[PDB]
RNA sequence: UUGAGCCUUGAUGUGUAGGAUAGGUGGGAGGCUUUGAAGUGUGGACGCCAGUCUGCAUGGAGCCGACCUUGAAAUACCACC
C-alpha cells in the first residue's frame, strides 16, 4: 500500500528544498499518530577513531515536546535545588539499589559530587540504554539547579553511530514549518561549532529529514 | 602494515639481532623460526610494543589492535576463565578495573564525580554492557562449555588453558602475533582444530611454533631469524 | 674502535651534550653524571642517549 | 646440539614402581580407578591420552606430591627420582644467577668445574652464566632442568613433557640421551615419533579403559 | 571467462538464561492486515540442519505490538549505514 505508492510518489534521488520538504513531510499523512519526525545527517568523520566521535547537545527553542523525570541522583545541595526546580524525584540511594530494580525508569538522570551513588546505582540496566550521566555532557555537575533548568529548557542530545551519522530528537509535527527552521538551523549551527578540529575533508554531505512512519527525503 | 626500521636489541654484552628491517602486512601468515635463546619472542615483544628496542623504532600501526598470544600458558592461574578473555582487550579491562574503584572507595570527591561520570561513558563506548556477553559465546565456540566459565583458571588442563588463551586474543583482531601455541602438547585433534580456525579466518598473523607439520599446513612465509 | 661513541644529553631542557666514549658490551646501562650545563649556567644531571 | 647425558648414581635391580590401586579424583568420578602395574626396571611406558584425561595428575600421584584417595604406590628403597614437571615456575624464582641456580644442586663437586662445564656442554657461556635464572626463555629453562637432572643422576626419571619448548634440534639430542640412558623412566609426551622412536611399554589412558603395553606403540596404533 | 572500483535493487546475519536463527543506533507504543488475510496444500535457495525465505491459486480477512527469561529489544515501520 503506502510502502508501494510513496516509493513512486516521492523520489529520493532529486535533492529537494527545505521549504518543499517541510511541506511534503506533513503532506504524506498516511497513518494517524503523533508523527514525531526527525533527521539524519551524514557527518564526514572517522568514528573508528575515538577522538572524532561527536557526542553533544544543544538547547532548542522548541524542546522535545514532552517532559521527563530529570532528577539529580546526588543527595545534598544539588538534589535539594532540583526538587524545587522541578525534577521527577529527589536524589537518594533508596531508589538506586532497593528502588533501582523495582522502579522502572525515568527520563533523564543528572549527577553531583555530593553523593556519587548513581555512578553504580544504575549498574547495567539503568544506563545500559543510555542513562549514565555524561561528564562532558554536563549532567554530572555540582550545579544541580542549573542542570534542572537546562533540562526544563529542553537541551536535546545527539551522538554518532559506528560510521558517523547523527540522528536525534528535533521536534514533533505539531510545530509549524516556520518553527522547523529555527530548530534545523540551530542544531546544524551547534553541530558545526562543536565539530572537532581533526575533521578531514568535507564533514557534512547529506541531510535527510524523515517521518516516524513515513520515509526520509534529501533536504539539500 | 607494521614495519621495523633498523631494530637492534642488546641483552647482556652481545647484540641479539643486528639492524633488522622488514615489512609485515596482508592476508599472509609469517611464521618465524629460530633456535631458542635467539630473538623470536623478544622480536615479537618488540613488534607488539610492550618492550622497546635499544636502537630503532616500532613504527606502529595507528590503532589496529595488535592481538597477541604469550609463550606462558600458566601465567594466568588466579584470574578466572571468564576473566582472562575479557582482560584480553586492554582499553576495556583497564577501564573496568578502574571503575571497580567505586564500590571499594566509600569516599567520593568533586573531581571523582566527573571521573565516575566519564569513565562509565567510556565503558559504554567500549561496550562494557556486552563485554562479558561477547566473551562467553567465544569461549563456548572454541570448545569450553559453561560449567567452567566462572571457575578458576587453576583447575583447567593445560590443553584447555591454551584453548582459552587463544580465545583471549579473539576480540576484533587484525595483526595477531601468536607465541608458541603448542607445548602443553595438544592431542592432535586440538591441533587440527587450531589449524582450521587459523587458516579459515582472514587476518595478518605471525606464528612462532616449532612444529614443522603444523607450520607446513598453516603458513605461507617463513621469517627465519638465525644468523644475525 | 671497540669503544663506541656516546653523547650525554643534558636534562635541563636545553639542547646541550658532552660527547665521550663507552665500552658498549659489558651490560647496557646509561651513564648518569652531574656535569655543568653552560646554557642554564648550573650543574645538572646528564643522561646518555646517542 | 646440546650434549646431554643422564648417568646413574646407584643401580637398582629387582623392580621399581609396583603400584596397586590409585583411584585419584578431584571433582568428577575418579579419572582412573585401579592402574595396577609394575616397572621391572624397564623403559618409559609412555603414558598418553587426550587433553584433560589426567596423565599429569597420574604422574603427580606417582611422584608423591599428590596422594591418591586410597591406595599404595611405594618405590624401591634405593630409588632416586628425578622430576621434570609439566609446568616449572616454582623452580625458576628467588632471583638467582644461572651459576647460582646450577650450583645449588650437585653432590660433591668443585664450584668452578663439573658445574661450569655442564653449563657449557649445553649452550652457555661466561656472558650467560651471570644473567638471572628467572629471565631465561622456554627451551633454555627446559635445558636448565635437564642439567639439574644430569647432576642429580637419578634412577627413575618422571619427565612429564620434556619436548615442550625444545629447539627441534634439542629434541633429538634428548631423544638420544634417553635411549642411551640405562635407568628407568616414564614420560607423557604427545609427540608421535618420540613414543614411536623409543617407547616399549606404552600405556594409554581413557575415561573408561586404560590400555597398556601393546609394544612398540606402532603395533598399538596398528591394532587400533 | 576471470579480477578490481562505482550506481540501483533484492537477499544477509541467536544464545549462555528463550513463545523465538534479536546488527546497532531509541522514535515510539499503536501501527500492520483486504491495491485479500489468520492457517490450509504446492516447492525454489540458504542453512552454529532448527528454521528463514519467496512464484503460486484457493480458502477470504485474523493476526501483530505490549507484558517477557534477558547484556540488548523485538522485520509495530521507517529513515542512516
Ligand atoms: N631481560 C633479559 N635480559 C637479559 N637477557 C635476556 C633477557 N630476556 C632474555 N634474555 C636472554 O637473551 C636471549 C633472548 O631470549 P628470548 O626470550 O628472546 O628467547 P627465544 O629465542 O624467544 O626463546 P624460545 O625459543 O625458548 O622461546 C636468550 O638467550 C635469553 O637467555
Ligand atoms: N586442581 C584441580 N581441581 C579440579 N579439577 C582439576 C584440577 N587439576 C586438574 N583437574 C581436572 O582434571 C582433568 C585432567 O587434569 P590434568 O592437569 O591432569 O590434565 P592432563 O590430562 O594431563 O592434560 P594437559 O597436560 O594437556 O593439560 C581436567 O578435567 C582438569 O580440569
Ligand atoms: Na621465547
Ligand atoms: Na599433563
Amino acid at each position: 500500500k503506502r510502502m508501494r505508492v510513496i516509493r513512486e510518489k516521492v523520489d529520493a534521488t532529486k535533492q529537494y528544498d527545505i521549504n518543499e520538504a517541510i511541506a511534503l513531510l506533513k503532506e504524506l499523512a498516511t497513518a494517524k499518530f503523533v508523527e514525531s519526525v526527525d533527521v539524519a545527517v551524514n557527518l564526514g568523520i572517522d568514528a573508528r577513531k575515538s577522538d572524532q566521535n561527536v557526542r553533544g547537545a544543544t538547547v532548542l527553542p522548541h524542546g522535545t515536546g514532552r517532559s521527563v523525570r530529570v532528577a539529580v541522583f546526588t543527595q545534598g545541595a544539588n538534589a535539594e535545588a532540583a526538587k524545587a526546580a522541578g525534577a521527577e524525584l529527589v536524589g537518594m540511594e533508596d531508589l538506586a539499589d532497593q528502588i533501582k530494580k523495582g522502579e522502572m525508569n525515568f527520563d533523564v538522570v543528572i549527577a553531583s559530587p555530593d553523593a556519587m551513588r548513581v555512578v553504580g546505582q544504575l549498574g547495567q540496566v539503568l544506563g545500559p540504554r543510555g542513562l549514565m550521566p555524561n561528564p562532558k555532557v554536563g549532567t554530572v555537575t555540582p550545579n544541580v539547579a542549573e542542570a534542572v533548568k537546562n533540562a526544563k529548557a529542553g537541551q536535546v542530545r545527539y551522538r554518532n553511530d559506528k560510521n558517523g551519522i547523527i540522528h536525534t530528537t528535533i521536534g514533533k509535527v505539531d510545530f509549524d514549518a516556520d518553527k522547523l527552521k529555527e530548530n534545523l538551523e540551530a542544531l546544524l549551527v551547534a553541530l558545526k561549532k562543536a565539530k572537532p578540529t581533526q575533521a578531514k575533508g568535507v564533514y557534512i554531505k547529506k541531510v535527510s529529514i524523515s517521518t516516524t512512519m513515513g520515509a526520509g527525503v534529501a533536504v539539500d | 602494515m607494521l614495519v621495523s626500521s633498523n631494530v637492534t636489541m642488546q641483552f647482556g654484552s652481545k647484540p641479539l639481532f643486528e639492524n633488522i628491517s622488514v615489512k609485515f602486512g596482508g592476508g599472509n601468515r609469517y611464521g618465524l623460526i629460530g633456535a631458542n635463546g635467539s630473538g623470536k619472542s623478544t622480536f615479537m615483544k618488540i613488534l607488539g610494543g610492550d618492550l622497546e628496542p635499544t636502537l630503532g623504532n616500532v613504527s606502529l600501526d595507528p590503532n589496529e589492535r595488535i592481538g597477541k598470544l604469550r609463550q606462558d600458558q600458566f601465567a594466568f592461574e588466579e584470574f578466572t576463565v571468564l576473566d582472562t578473555v575479557i582482560m584480553g582487550h586492554k582499553e576495556l579491562w583497564e577501564v573496568k578495573q578502574e571503575r571497580d574503584r567505586i564500590y571499594a572507595l566509600p569516599e567520593m570527591s568533586e573531581e571523582d564525580g566527573y571521573k565516575v561520570a566519564d569513565l562509565e561513558v567510556k565503558y559504554g563506548e567500549m561496550d562494557g554492557y556486552s563485554a562479558e556477553a561477547r566473551a562467553g559465546e567465544l569461549l563456548l565456540g572454541v570448545g569450553i562449555p559453561v560449567e567452567q566459565h566462572y571457575g578458576p583458571m587453576s583447575e583447567v588442563a593445560p590443553g584447555w588453558k591454551l584453548r582459552v588463551l587463544l580465545a583471549q586474543a579473539l576480540f576484533a583482531d587484525p595483526d595477531i602475533l601468536l607465541l608458541d601455541q603448542p607445548t602443553n602438547n595438544l592431542d592432535i585433534d586440538t591441533i587440527r582444530w587450531l589449524e582450521q580456525v587459523l587458516n579459515e579466518r582472514d587476518s595478518t598473523m605471525i606464528i612462532i611454533s616449532h612444529d614443522r607439520h603444523f607450520l607446513n599446513m598453516v603458513c605461507t612465509h617463513m621469517a627465519d631469524l638465525d644468523y644475525g | 674502535g671497540i669503544r663506541e661513541k656516546i653523547k650525554l644529553v643534558s636534562s635541563a631542557g636545553t639542547g646541550h651534550f658532552y660527547t665521550t666514549t663507552k665500552n658498549k658490551r659489558t651490560k647496557p646501562e646509561k651513564l648518569e653524571l652531574k656535569k655543568f650545563d653552560p646554557v642554564v649556567r648550573q650543574h645538572v644531571i646528564y643522561k646518555e642517549a646517542k | 646440539n646440546p650434549f646431554i647425558r643422564f648417568e646413574q648414581d646407584k643401580k637398582l635391580f629387582r623392580n621399581a614402581l609396583e603400584v596397586e590401586g590409585l583411584t585419584k579424583g578431584f571433582d568428577n568420578g575418579p579419572l582412573f580407578k585401579n592402574l595396577n602395574l609394575l616397572l621391572e626396571v624397564g623403559e618409559k611406558l609412555a603414558v598418553l591420552g587426550t587433553n584433560g584425561v589426567g596423565k599429569s595428575t597420574l604422574l603427580k600421584t606417582l611422584v608423591g606430591d599428590l596422594q591418591p584417595d586410597s591406595g599404595t604406590v611405594k618405590w624401591s628403597e634405593n630409588a632416586r627420582i628425578g622430576y621434570y614437571a609439566q609446568d616449572h615456575e616454582y623452580e625458576f624464582e628467588n632471583d638467582l644467577t644461572v651459576f647460582e641456580w646450577m650450583s645449588q644442586w650437585k653432590q660433591e663437586g668443585d664450584d668452578e668445574q663439573a658445574v661450569r662445564s655442564i653449563l657449557g656442554r649445553l649452550l652457555f657461556s661466561q656472558d650467560d652464566i651471570k644473567k638471572p635464572a628467572k629471565v631465561l626463555s622456554g627451551g633454555e629453562k627446559g635445558r636448565m632442568l635437564f642439567g639439574k637432572l644430569m647432576m642429580q643422576k637419578p634412577n627413575i626419571l618422571i619427565m612429564d613433557q620434556p619436548t615442550n619448548h625444545l629447539d627441534m634440534e634439542s629434541i633429538e639430542s634428548l631423544n638420544m640421551a634417553l635411549e642411551l640412558y640405562q635407568g628407568t623412566l616414564i614420560f607423557v609426551s604427545h609427540d608421535r615419533e618420540f613414543v614411536s622412536s623409543l617407547a616399549t611399554r606404552i600405556l594409554e589412558i581413557t575415561p573408561e579403559r586404560v590400555i597398556d603395553f601393546s609394544g612398540n606403540y606402532e603395533d598399538y596404533l596398528r591394532s587400533k
